[PDB]
Parts: structure tokens; sequence; C-alpha cells
């Protein structure tokens, strides 16, 4: 049986290590936290530190805000009812204001209300957790790739909670909280637009989404079939190419006719991934402000 | 109408993209060669982008790319044909001569270093407070090759310090001296590491390093690239 | 012509067939047996689809459709109008994929690299033998299978899921977009990284792994690791195409009723199915 490095054969420890400094305020790092032997079976066995500023605990807060109103309303719809909420777990649902509330904040709690609270605790914690992901990235100095590729997920999340409900008049086109419900929602959209198949954006984003899942099996099994000669270690790889860039250079190069380097790899790898959101967002921001049926549409713009 | 526009412009700026990426990954390796190392006649229709420079870390330069393409080694294969698009036969023996399979590039002689400016790879008794944490040990372990002979003893794990992991096992062979084996080309078992890629007879050739202490760059390329070439070149010496 | 690294590369040896009968190059393709069987099976499935496009009767991509063996035919042969082209493409189909892949494992064994880039392939493989083969004997008909055309497989894709209610309720199918979400999620993340390391603010030094274990370390207090995160991707990967072929493959054949009723097991438990309240209650 040859090895494959899929999973470790001896996983070594050494000191906790605490990381780079460079303008990082280190008073707000945490302490390091346990370390999982069954996380270094596959990855690093070190948990923390993590980082914890006024911005990451606005977030935190918002967050279980968000989550902590949607789980106050199921426990209303289950009587306060132990089992009912086990066992409706997935039925339940905090649904948007109806129709004719429009884009109101009038709505009564239990009919809307509780709806636009937890929202608005779900879009603090979502945006301030984007200014993390640019502020740690400052911090170190390093580019800000992270955040744009993060706005690019924000952009979907906001049309359909946000932008799309706006533009049509109403709160009640947006999403609703619950496991099954916003699989009825995602159903029903497509039924109400005359099917998404016949929407371009929506087979673009499916393009795309099928296109990750191509590009990184491609990609991390290149990088393991040639981690023999370190090939894992691709900032150095960048700065000096090794034998294990050249070899899958030239496993692409022979099986398909063209390649890419260590570095432009992963340009494919960003845009790939960003642009299933990104035609996803424009997909869906179309459909009923511009475009009532894609079926109807792909009559005439086909 | 504004939909026919937006799919429009996205199929324009999806073209923008995919010539952008490409020109991004000409950056090593063009322009493109005859087989006899002058440049090829037909470039594909790609032009080489502008060049960028990365700044290294602890006084190391810049690399710019594209720039001048050197092998900064000798090839030691030769036609097998009379035009283009054949195997090119080893001259000499293709594990020492680092051809193949047992390729290597000429990667600076220097060790990669951690963010702090310390070796990345150490041995693990040069490493302080780190042990072997999970999994069998595989210090003192017998090494057995691909013949099914005994080829030395394991004496230490080389680590990388900042991710913590084992990225080499260093092998005692019969005469006193060590050899680095990579971590992924080795099986570690209950009574015995198995190396599949080299019979015992191979492990003397593997390429020595100057410092027991650290490896190069470049000592790292001439270890993997050998033992991977044990793959195809060991094959009459392998059993089953 | 070739790449300024690569004729140190080029050397004899790596097949599985054929000695160094096909061991050469087309440009910078190359060749091996498997290389002339994928270029066969390639050329005439595309030669039988550019056919049955005139016994159909049109050229427009957009329009040209293979269709499989009408339900009645079972798992027979038939007429090349009435579905026998299909079958015979979708053989074709197969030996080019099968074949692609076994020209891979030669251009690893050239290249002194590991099989894993084939080992992933061949799970694409077996999704598409899923479709078109799997499912379709295990459940009586060739006709069950999806036709080959750029639109009307996407017809096939609602009528088979509309069959049992929305499909979106298939639990196989759940876990399965589950990895597909999670990979594109970890493909942003693992390309932005390594980029912001190695293009970091203007004038900077290139970052280190160590940034990058920083970076993420700070940002959600874990960090997976350089080895780790090429793992991840070929296993979320590897897992979404799994769970894709389970979900379709369960799906008519020991499960056929709407899928939405399977999760009444949960519900109708026997210490809460009757406690009144709740929406199931
Ligand atoms: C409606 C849509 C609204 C949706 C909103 C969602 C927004 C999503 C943003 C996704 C961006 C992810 C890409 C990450 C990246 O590469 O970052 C680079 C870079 C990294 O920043 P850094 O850390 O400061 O850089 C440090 C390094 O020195 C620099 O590091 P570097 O070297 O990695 O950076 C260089 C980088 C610089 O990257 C950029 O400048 C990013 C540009 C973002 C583009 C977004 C456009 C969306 C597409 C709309 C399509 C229309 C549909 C209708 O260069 C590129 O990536 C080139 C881009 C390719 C351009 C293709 C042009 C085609 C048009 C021509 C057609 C001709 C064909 C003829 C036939 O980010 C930026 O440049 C900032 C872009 C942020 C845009 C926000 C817009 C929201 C308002
Ligand atoms: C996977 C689960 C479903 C399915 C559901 C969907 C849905 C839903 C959608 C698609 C879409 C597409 N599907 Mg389909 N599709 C399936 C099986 C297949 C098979 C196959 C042999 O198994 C193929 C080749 C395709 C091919 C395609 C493309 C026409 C298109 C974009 C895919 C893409 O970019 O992926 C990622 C891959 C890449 C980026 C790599 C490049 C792949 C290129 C584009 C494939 C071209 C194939 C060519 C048109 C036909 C064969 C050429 C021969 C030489 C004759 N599908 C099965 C039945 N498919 C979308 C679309 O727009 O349809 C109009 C869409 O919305
Ligand atoms: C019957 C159902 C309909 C249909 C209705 C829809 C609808 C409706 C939509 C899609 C959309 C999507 N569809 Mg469709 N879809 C159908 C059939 C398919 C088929 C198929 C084989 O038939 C496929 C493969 C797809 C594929 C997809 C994706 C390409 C796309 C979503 C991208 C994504 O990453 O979203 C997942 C990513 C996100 C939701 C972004 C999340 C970002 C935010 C910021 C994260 C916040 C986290 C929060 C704080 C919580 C934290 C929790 C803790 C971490 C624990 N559809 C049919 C026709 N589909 C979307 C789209 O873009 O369409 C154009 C969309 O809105
Ligand atoms: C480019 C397309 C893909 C994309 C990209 C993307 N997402 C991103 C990023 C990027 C580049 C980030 O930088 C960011 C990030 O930080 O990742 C680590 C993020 C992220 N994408 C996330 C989720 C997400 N992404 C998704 C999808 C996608 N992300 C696309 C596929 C999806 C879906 C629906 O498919 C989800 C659910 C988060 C992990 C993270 C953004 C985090 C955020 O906004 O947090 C704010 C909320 C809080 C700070 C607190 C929330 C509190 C919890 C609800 C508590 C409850 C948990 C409970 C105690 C237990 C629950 C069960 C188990 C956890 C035990
Ligand atoms: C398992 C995880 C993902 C996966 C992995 C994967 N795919 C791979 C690889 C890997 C690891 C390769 O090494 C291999 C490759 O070389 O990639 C560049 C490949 C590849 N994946 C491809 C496509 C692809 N992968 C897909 C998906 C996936 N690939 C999974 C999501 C999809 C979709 C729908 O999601 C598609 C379309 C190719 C680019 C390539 C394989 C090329 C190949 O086999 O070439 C030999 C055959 C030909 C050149 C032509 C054959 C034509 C037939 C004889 C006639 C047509 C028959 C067909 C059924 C018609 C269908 C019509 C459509 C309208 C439906
Ligand atoms: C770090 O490393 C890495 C690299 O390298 C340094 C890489 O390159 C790659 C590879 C990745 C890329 C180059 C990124 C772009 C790739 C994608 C988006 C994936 C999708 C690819 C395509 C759509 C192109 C597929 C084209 C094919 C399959 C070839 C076309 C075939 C022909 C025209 C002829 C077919 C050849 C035959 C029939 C065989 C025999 C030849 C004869 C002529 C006879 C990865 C993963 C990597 O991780
Ligand atoms: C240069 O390198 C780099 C590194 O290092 C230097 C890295 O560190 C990383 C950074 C990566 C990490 C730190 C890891 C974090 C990444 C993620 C957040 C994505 C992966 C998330 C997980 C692995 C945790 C969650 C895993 C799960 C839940 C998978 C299992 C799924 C299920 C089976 C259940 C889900 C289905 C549900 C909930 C419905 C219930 C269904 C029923 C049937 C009941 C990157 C990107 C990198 O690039
Ligand atoms: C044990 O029980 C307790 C009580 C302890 C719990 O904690 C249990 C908790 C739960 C059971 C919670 C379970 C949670 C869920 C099921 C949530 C599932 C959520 C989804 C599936 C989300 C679907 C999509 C959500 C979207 C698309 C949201 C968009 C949000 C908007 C972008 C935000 C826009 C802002 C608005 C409308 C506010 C307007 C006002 C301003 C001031 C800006
Ligand atoms: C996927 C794992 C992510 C979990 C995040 C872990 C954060 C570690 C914080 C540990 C705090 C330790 N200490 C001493 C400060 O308490
Ligand atoms: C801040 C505490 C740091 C040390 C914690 C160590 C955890 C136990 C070590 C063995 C790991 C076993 N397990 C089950 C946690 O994986
Ligand atoms: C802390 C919430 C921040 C304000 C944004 C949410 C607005 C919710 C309005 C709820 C409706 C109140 N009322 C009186 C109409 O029932
Ligand atoms: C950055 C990678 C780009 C790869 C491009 C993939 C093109 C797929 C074509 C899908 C066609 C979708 N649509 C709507 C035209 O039918
Ligand atoms: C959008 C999917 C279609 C892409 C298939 C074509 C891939 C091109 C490979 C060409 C090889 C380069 N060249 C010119 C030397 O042959
Ligand atoms: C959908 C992604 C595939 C798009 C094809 C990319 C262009 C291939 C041309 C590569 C050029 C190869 N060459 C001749 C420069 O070596
Ligand atoms: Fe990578
Ligand atoms: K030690």
């Amino acid at each position: 049986a040859e090895y494959q490095n899929i999973f470790t054969q001896v996983q070594v420890r050494g000191p906790a290590d605490l990381g780079m400094t460079e303008d990082v305020n280190l008073a707000n790092r945490s302490g390091v936290g346990p370390f999982s032997t069954l996380l270094g079976w596959f990855g690093n066995a070190q948990l923390g530190p993590i980082y914890l500023g006024s911005l990451g605990v606005l977030s935190l807060f918002s967050g279980l805000m968000w989550f902590f109103t949607i789980g106050i309303w199921f426990w209303y719809q289950a009587g306060w009812n132990p089992a009912v909420f086990l066992r409706d777990l997935f039925f339940f649902s905090l649904e948007p204001p109806a129709p004719e509330y429009g884009l109101s904040f009038a709505a009564p709690l239990k009919e809307g209300g509780l709806w636009l609270i937890a929202s608005f605790f779900m879009f603090v914690a979502v945006w301030s957790w984007w200014g993390r992901t640019y502020l740690r990235a400052q911090a170190l100095g390093m580019g800000k790739h992270t955040a744009w590729a993060f706005l690019s997920a924000i952009w979907l999340w906001m049309v359909l909670g946000f932008i799309r409900p706006i533009l049509m008049g109403s709160w009640s086109e947006a999403v609703p909280y619950g496991i099954f419900s916003h699989l009825d929602w995602t159903n029903n959209f497509s039924l109400v637009h005359g099917n998404l198949f016949y929407n371009p954006f929506h087979g673009l984003s499916i393009a795309f989404l099928y296109g990750s899942a191509l590009l990184f099996a491609m990609h991390g099994a290149t990088i393991l079939a040639v981690s023999r000669f370190g090939g894992e270690r691709e900032l150095e790889q960048i700065a000096d190419r090794g034998t294990a860039a050249e070899r899958a250079a030239l496993f692409w190069r022979w099986t398909m006719g063209f390649n890419a380097t260590m570095e432009g790899i992963h340009r494919w790898a960003i845009w790939m991934a960003v642009l299933v959101t990104l035609t996803g967002g424009i997909g869906i921001l179309l459909s009923g402000t511009v475009v009532d049926n894609w079926y109807v549409w792909g009559q005439n713009h086909g | 109408d504004l939909a026919s526009l937006a799919i429009y412009s996205f199929w324009i700026f999806l073209a923008g993209l995919i010539y952008y990426l490409q020109t991004e990954n000409m950056r090593e390796g063009y322009p493109l060669e005859n087989e006899d190392g002058t440049p090829a006649a037909n470039q594909g229709p790609f032009p080489l982008p502008k060049p960028k420079t990365f700044i290294l870390p602890h006084g190391r330069g810049t690399l710019t790319v594209p720039g001048p393409e050197s092998e900064d080694r000798p090839i030691a294969l030769a036609r097998t044909a009379v035009s283009e698009g054949f195997p090119h036969a080893p001259t000499g023996d293709p594990m020492k001569d680092g051809v193949g399979p047992a390729s290597w590039v000429a990667r600076r002689d220097l060790p990669e270093l951690d963010g702090h400016g310390h070796n990345k790879i150490k041995p693990m008794k040069a490493a302080a407070g780190f042990h072997v944490s999970a999994g069998k040990n595989p210090i003192g372990l017998p090494v057995r090759g691909c013949d099914l002979e005994i080829a030395g003893k394991v004496v230490d794990i080389w680590v990388d310090i900042p991710e913590q992991m084992a990225r080499f096992l260093e092998v005692e062979l019969k005469d006193g001296s060590t050899r680095l084996l990579p971590m992924q080309m080795v099986k570690v078992q209950s009574n015995r590491v198995h190396v599949n890629a080299l019979s015992s007879d191979l492990f003397a050739g593997i390429p020595t390093i100057k410092s027991p202490t650290e490896v190069t760059l470049l000592e790292e390329d001439k270890i993997c690239g050998y033992v991977a070439g044990g793959l195809m070149y060991a094959a009459p010496k392998r059993k089953s | 012509a070739l790449l300024s690294f690569e004729r140190k590369y080029r050397v004899p040896g790596g097949t599985l067939v054929g000695g160094n009968l096909f061991d050469f190059w087309v440009g910078p393709f190359y060749v091996g047996f498997f290389g002339v069987c994928t270029f066969f099976f390639a050329a005439l499935g595309i030669i039988l689809i550019a056919w049955s496009a005139v016994l159909q009767g049109t050229w427009n991509p957009q329009l040209i459709s293979v269709y499989p063996p009408a339900l009645e035919y079972g798992l027979g042969g038939a007429p090349l109008a009435k579905g026998g082209l299909w079958q015979i493409i979708t053989i074709c189909a197969t030996g080019a994929f099968v074949c692609w892949a076994l020209r891979e494992v030669e251009i690893c064994r050239k290249l002194g690299i590991g099989y894993h880039i084939p080992f992933a392939f061949a799970f694409a493989i077996l999704a598409y033998l899923t479709l078109v083969l799997f499912r379709p004997v295990m459940m009586g008909a060739w006709g069950y299978a999806f036709p080959y055309g750029i639109w009307t497989h996407l017809d096939w894709v609602s009528n088979t899921g509309y069959t049992y209610g929305n499909f979106h309720y298939n639990p196989a199918h759940m876990i399965a977009i589950t990895f597909f979400f999670t990979n594109a999620l970890a493909l942003a993340l693992h390309g932005a990284l390594v980029l912001s390391a190695a293009n970091p603010e203007k004038g900077k030094e290139m970052r280190t792994p160590d940034h990058e274990d920083t970076f993420f370390r700070d940002l959600v207090g874990y960090s997976i690791g350089t080895l780790g995160i090429h793992r991840l991707g070929l296993l979320l990967s590897l897992s979404a195409v799994f769970f894709s072929a389970l979900c379709m493959i369960i799906t008519g054949t020991i499960w056929f009723d709407q899928w939405v009723d399977w999760w009444q097991w949960w519900v109708k438990l026997p210490w809460w199915a009757n406690i009144p309240g709740g929406i199931n209650g």
C-alpha cells in the first residue's frame, strides 16, 4: 500500500505558535487554545489564538442576537414544549412582513417585526465581520484579496434579503429564517419567475459552482501529487520555482495542452469561486425587477 | 433590454478575464523553446505580461517575472529521433544525472526561512520542545527498500518548525553516514519503515547535504527528485 | 514547442501498454496508447453526434439533441434513430473518459508524481455512469438516462426532480449541496489567502505561510495549514460528487415517493408523534 498523504502518519508538536506580530495589537489576541490530535490527522492540531477587537465583539454579539431572535420565535412556535421543539425543528420559520406592509416597519412583532429585528442583527454581524477580514489583513500587511472575495458572497446575500426586497417594494420578497421554509422559498422563487434554468446568469452560476469543484479537485490533487517535492510550500515555489511546480505544470500541459503557474493557479481559483455568487447575485437581482419570466425572456432575447 | 445588456457585457468581461488569467500564467517557462533551447517560432496567440517584481524577505533580494530563463545546469539527455516530439534518452545514469522523473531544479542553495528569519526545517533533536505527539514514532525503526532488504535505520525526524509537521526522516546507512528521505515517500509500519521508491543498494546514492542541522532548497530538490526517480528507475529491483 | 524547463522531463518510460510505440508528443500533448484510444472514441462519438444531427435534421448546437431509447425498449438495443445512436455515443463517451484517465496515469508515471489527479477524475466518471448506466439498469430502461443536448439535458433535470416533489428534500442531495457550497467557499479563501501573501500591500516584502496561519487564526481562531487546505479541497469536491451520485442512485430505486414525506419518520417517532402543538401537532 503506497502512501498518499491524505492523512498524517506521525504528528509532531512543539511550543504553541503565537503568530506574526507586524502591526497587530497584541492586546486583542487571546491565548492559545487546546491542541486537537483529531484535527492533526488532517491539518494543524493547534486551536487559537483568536483576535477579538471591538469590531469582532460587535460582530459576535449581533450574530448571536440574530440566532437567539430566531431561536426564541422557534420556542414560541413550539408552545415552549421541548419535545415539540426537537420534533418540529426544521419546520419552524421566522417569516418577513406580509406584502401589505410594503417596506415599512409598522408590522407587529409576531407578524414580521421580529423578522426585521433578526435581519437587522444579521446585517450588522456580517458587515462588521467584513471589516474584520479587511483589518486583520491590513494589520499583517497582506493584500485585501480575502475581503474582496467575501464581498462577492455578501453581494448575493444582500441581493436576496435587502436590495431586491427594496427594489421590488416590499419586505415580503425576502428569505425567511427556517430550514425547510428557505428551501420552499427557493423552489417557489423559480416557479414564480418561469424556471431559473432559463436565467442565463443561473446557468453561469452553475458552471462556476461545478467549475469550483472541478478546479479544486484538480488543484488539490495536483499539489498532493507533488507534495513529495514539497509542492504545498507554494509561496516559496512562487519565489523560487522548484521541480514540484515544474512537474505540476507539465502534467497539465501534456494532458490538455496548457498549464498554470504556482501563483497564477490561485488567480484561476479565486475567480472561479468568486464568479459563482457574482453572476448569481446579478441573476436574482434582475428577477422580478426587470424580467418577470425567464422562459418568456429567453423566447425573445435568446 | 437591461438583462440583454447585462449578459452581453458579462461575456465581454469574461473574455478579458480569461485573457488576463492566461497571460498571468505565462510568467514562468515562456518564451517557448525548440528542443535545442532556441526560441520557438510559434509562441501561441497570447503575449507575455509586463514584468512584476516580488520583494523577498530577510534580504533575499527580488524576483522579476517574466525574465531570462536558464536551466543553470547540464542536462544529460540526447535525441532519439530526427524530428521534434520524441523522447530524449539519458546519456548516463539518470538517477545520478538528475533527469526524467529524477530531475531537480537549480533552486537557491540557501534554506527556506520562517517569518522570523530562522531555518524553516530542522532535525527534531535541534528543535527545542518538539517531539512526536501521535501515531507510531519511526525513530529507531529499520528501513526497508523495495528489494525487501534493510538499508538503514531512522535516527531522527526533520520537522517544519512554523507548521509543526514532519518533512523528512534522517536514515543512517551501513557506513555510519545518513541521508534524508521525504516523509511523503515512506510508509511507517509497526516494525519498519518501508520505501517502495528505492531498492537498498540505491540508498547510498541519495544526494547528501552539507550541514547536519539545515537543508537548502537546492538540496531538497536533489533529494526529492532522486527518491521519486526510483519509482521508474528502480523497477528492475522491485518485488511484489 | 517546449516550456523553457521541459526537455529534462521528456524521457522514455511510463507507459502501461505498447512499450515505446506511442511514447511521443504532438506539440504539447502527450499521446501514448491511451491517447490513440481517446482520440478514436472521441472522434467516433463526435462523428455520430454530427450524424444524429441530420437524422433529427439541424446544425444548431442549441437544438442538437441525442435522446436515449424510449422506456418501451427497456434495457435492449434500439434502431439508431430511435435511441441506438445514444447507446453507441454513450459507449464512446465512457471509453474516451476511461482512456483519458489512464492516459493521465501514464503521464504520472513519466513524471514521477502521484496518481491523485486521475483518481479524482474517476469520481466524475462514476457520477456520469450513475446517471447513464447504473441507475437506468437498476430501474429497467435506458429511457431514464439523460439526453445529450445542451438544453434538453436541463429539461431532464427538472422532469426527474419534480417526479419526487421538490427535490431539495432528498437528504443525500442536501449533503451533496453542502459539500459543493463549502468547496466553493474553501476555494475562494484558499486562492485569496495565497495571493494576499504573495501580493501584499504596495512595497512590502512577500509574506510567508506564517502570516497565512496568523491571518486565519486572528480571523476565526483556527488555521488548517498549507497541507490541510489542499487535502480539504480534494475531500470536499470528491465528497460532493460522491453524495451527488448517491442521491440519484437511491432515487427511483429504494425511494420513489415524494422526498418531502421521507422526513415523517422523524416527526412520527413515538415519544413525540402525538404531543399537540408546533407545526405537526
Ligand atoms: C451535473 C448534473 C446534471 C447536469 C445539470 C446541469 C445544470 C442544472 C446546468 C448544466 C450546465 C451545463 N452542463 Mg450539464 N448536467 C449533467 C451532465 C453534464 C455533462 C456530462 C457528460 O455528464 C456535461 C458535459 C454537461 C455540460 C454542461 C454545459 C453545457 C453547461 C456548463 C457546465 C460547466 O461549466 O461545468 C463546469 C465545467 C467547466 C467550467 C469546464 C468546461 C466544460 C465545458 C463547458 C463543457 C462543454 C460540453 C459541450 C457543450 C458538449 C460536449 C462536447 C462534445 C465535443 C460534443 N452536463 C447532469 C445531467 N448542467 C448549465 C447550463 O448553462 O446549461 C445550458 C446548467 O445550468
Ligand atoms: C427548484 C429550485 C430551482 C433553483 C432556485 C434557485 C434560487 C432561488 C437561487 C439559486 C441559486 C443557485 N443555484 Mg439554482 N435552482 C434550481 C436548480 C439548481 C441546480 C440543479 C442541478 O438543478 C444547481 C446545481 C443549482 C445551483 C445554484 C447555485 C449556482 C446558486 C447559489 C450559489 C451559492 O453559492 O449559493 C450559496 C451562497 C450564498 C447563499 C451566499 C451566502 C453569503 C452570506 C454573507 C453568509 C452569511 C453567513 C451567516 C452569518 C450564518 C453563519 C452560520 C455559522 C457559520 C454556523 N440550482 C431550480 C431551477 N437557485 C442562487 C442564484 O444565484 O441564482 C441565480 C439563488 O438565489
Ligand atoms: C465566493 C462564494 C462563496 C463564499 C465566500 C466567502 N464566504 C466567506 C468568506 C468568503 C471569501 C469570508 O471571508 C468569510 C469568512 O470569514 O470565512 C472564514 C465568509 C463566511 N461565509 C460564511 C458562511 C456561508 N458562506 C456561504 C457561501 C459562500 N461563501 C460561497 C459558496 C454559505 C452558504 C449558504 O452557502 C454560508 C452559510 C461564514 C463562515 C463566514 C462569514 C461570517 C459572518 O458573517 O459572521 C457573522 C456572524 C457572527 C460573527 C456570529 C454568528 C453566530 C452563530 C449563528 C452562532 C450559532 C452557532 C451555534 C452556537 C451552534 C451551531 C451549530 C454548529 C456550529 C455546532
Ligand atoms: C470529481 C470532482 C469534479 C471533477 C473532477 C475532474 N474532472 C476532470 C479532472 C478531474 C480531477 C481531470 O483530470 C480532467 C481534466 O483533464 O480536466 C482538465 C477532467 C475533466 N472534466 C471535464 C468536464 C466536466 N467536469 C465536471 C465536473 C467534475 N469534474 C466534478 C464536479 C463537469 C460538470 C458538468 O460539472 C464537466 C462537464 C473535462 C474538461 C475534463 C475531461 C476531458 C475528457 O475526458 O476528454 C476526453 C474526451 C473528449 C475530448 C470528448 C468526448 C466526447 C464524447 C465522445 C461525445 C460527447 C458525449 C457527452 C456525454 C455529451 C454530453 C452533452 C452535454 C450537453 C450534456
Ligand atoms: C436552544 O435554543 C436556543 C434558543 C438557545 C437557540 O439558540 C436555538 C436557535 C435556533 C434554532 C436558530 C436556528 C436558525 C435558523 C434555522 C436560521 C436559518 C437561516 C437561513 C436558512 C437563512 C436563509 C437566507 C437568509 C438571508 C438571505 C438573509 C438576508 C439578510 C439581509 C441581507 C439583511 C437585510 C436587513 C434588513 C431587512 C433590516 C433592515 C433594517 C436596517 C436598519 C438595515
Ligand atoms: C474550528 C475551531 C475554531 C475555534 C476557535 C478557538 C479559539 C480559541 C480561544 C482559546 C482561549 C484560550 N484562553 C487561554 C485565552 O482562554
Ligand atoms: C489551552 C490548553 C492547551 C493544551 C490542551 C491539550 C488537549 C489534549 C491533548 C490531546 C488531544 C486529544 N484530543 C482528544 C483533544 O484531541
Ligand atoms: C434593535 C432593532 C434595531 C431597529 C431595526 C429593527 C426594526 C424593527 C421594528 C419592529 C416593529 C415594532 N413595532 C412597534 C412596529 O411593533
Ligand atoms: C474562470 C473560468 C471560466 C470558465 C468558463 C466556463 C464557461 C461555461 C459556459 C456555460 C454557459 C451558460 N449559459 C448561460 C450560456 O448557458
Ligand atoms: C470553454 C471550454 C472549451 C475549452 C477547450 C479548449 C482548450 C484549449 C486547449 C488548446 C491547447 C493550446 N494549443 C493552442 C497549443 O493547442
Ligand atoms: C475555460 C478555461 C479554458 C480556456 C482556455 C485557455 C486558453 C488556452 C490557450 C493556452 C495557450 C497555450 N500556449 C500555446 C500558450 O502554450
Ligand atoms: Fe494551492
Ligand atoms: K526536540
